């Protein structure tokens, strides 16, 4: 059900902790995301989101 | 005879104004994504541009609904649209299509009346269906 | 010799700013509240900046390395180059948001000083952001794997 | 019929958009599917899945996750998604024993 492992291209092996790289994916990449106002002047956020 | 000619006229233009801004909320949203996907700026540069054209599509979304609340015209015969929003033309030195109801010059909208015209000659309200104005009615103003 | 600027800059800027002396000039008449006024201006200026950017992009020869580097996707992007031969364009105040006068001088031009001033404002606030900023990818990526 | 009342004039209309009617807004007289939305914006996930349910409410946070992460140019699998999705509906709740 889980396929091919993306960093080898064969069936993932039994036993693969799919859950922690799935988690590091993840979040690697949040630092690129758009975050929120960190400065807390202004009205509160949700309706500019 | 004159009624249906002049709302046909009416819903002409507001037609034009509900034009105008659809094209410019597809340049805000060509944009928006364009920044999303790539900025090329600094962090800080970049999410504080999304931030202002979020809000000025949020703006947008806001007012397409009854965008036009009347005509109203000055004793000088030149005639004035009162909406949610401002609305200038860029090839016309920025002769105002629409005017914003908070606008100084709006004013009048609401505190003309025919014991204390200021200076405006025939107030009008919009009725509404979705976009389209479906009738308006007249005031006069002065003597 | 490889930085070049685009010889059609002073046309679109001084074009553009006949546009913002419109502006000002309907603000004096009361058409528009402040808040608007600081938006109209924002929205001229962009696309000032993204014209002189078509220009730039539009005049530099194909076997320039500046244009060489980026093209090829080895590294940087064409709003750097921008910045480095067109214009800086909008900047934002501490507050986080676009002052209405854009700084109108490439880093090949140099900043007045002035201009120079107002930019680190957005240079300091994204330095001391950034720390704060990995934090709540930080956070994220804890709850994840939790 | 199904009827909401309180809907504010600030919301948007949800759009269809037809390739070739481009009809947009939806109007009076349309058809709509189960859990069609109405308003442009976000969709609670707990309504959706008490409307639609446990399988579908699985794919509309999928999708929404995918959408917002390759938005911004960033490429993930859809299988590092489900994962974490999975875990969320693991339990059940006892409304009668």
């Amino acid at each position: 059900c889980y396929g091919r492992s993306m960093a080898t291209g064969k069936l993932v092996d039994i036993g693969e902790a799919v859950g922690i790289v799935a988690a590091q994916s993840i979040g690697e990449p949040g630092t690129q995301l758009t975050m929120r106002t960190f400065h807390q002047g202004g009205v509160t956020g949700g309706a500019d989101i | 005879r004159d009624y249906e000619d002049e709302l046909q006229s009416e819903r002409d233009y507001v037609a034009g104004l509900y034009a105008r801004l659809d094209a410019e909320r597809a340049q805000s949203q060509r944009r928006y994504a364009a920044a999303l996907r790539e900025h090329g700026g600094t962090a800080v540069e970049r999410d504080a541009e999304v931030r202002a054209l979020a809000k000025d599509i949020a703006r947008l979304n806001v007012a397409d609904n009854g965008l036009c609340f009347g005509r109203l015209d000055t004793l000088d015969d030149a005639r004035l649209y009162i909406g949610r929003l401002g609305i200038f033309d860029r090839d016309n030195d920025f002769e105002p299509l629409l005017l914003d109801w908070r606008a100084p010059m709006a004013r009048p909208f609401y505190v003309a009346t025919a014991a204390n015209p200021e200076n405006m000659r025939r107030r009008r309200q919009f009725h509404t269906l979705g976009r389209k104005v479906v009738d308006f009615t007249d005031e006069i103003l002065g003597r | 010799a490889d930085v070049l600027v685009p010889p059609q800059k002073q046309e679109i800027l001084e074009r553009h700013e006949a546009e913002a002396d419109a502006i000002e000039r309907k603000y004096q008449r009361g058409a528009l509240n402040h808040t608007e006024r600081n938006e109209s201006l924002v929205k001229i200026w962009q696309d000032a900046t993204e014209e002189v950017g078509k220009a730039l992009e539009e005049f530099y020869p194909a076997d320039n390395p500046i244009i060489t580097i980026v093209k090829s996707g080895a590294t940087g992007n064409l709003t750097q180059t921008r910045t480095l031969a067109g214009m800086k364009g909008l900047v934002t105040n501490p507050k986080g948001e676009f002052i209405p006068r854009p700084i109108k001088s490439s880093f090949r031009e140099g900043l007045t000083v002035l201009e120079y001033f107002i930019n680190t404002h957005g240079a300091r606030k994204g330095l001391a952001d950034t720390a704060l900023r990995t934090a709540d990818s930080g956070y994220l990526t804890r709850r994840l794997v939790d | 019929e199904v009827v909401y009342d309180k809907l504010s004039k600030r919301q948007r209309l949800r759009v269809i958009t037809h390739e070739d009617g481009t009809e947009g807004v939806l109007s009076d007289g349309d058809h709509v599917e189960v859990g069609d939305q109405l308003m442009e914006g976000a969709a609670d996930p707990h309504e959706v899945l008490r409307v639609q349910g446990p399988r579908e409410v699985q794919i509309h946070l999928v999708k929404e996750v995918q959408e917002v992460y390759r938005a911004q140019g960033v490429s993930i699998h859809d299988k590092h998604i489900e994962v974490i999705v999975r875990q969320m509906l693991r339990r059940v709740t006892i409304i009668d024993s």
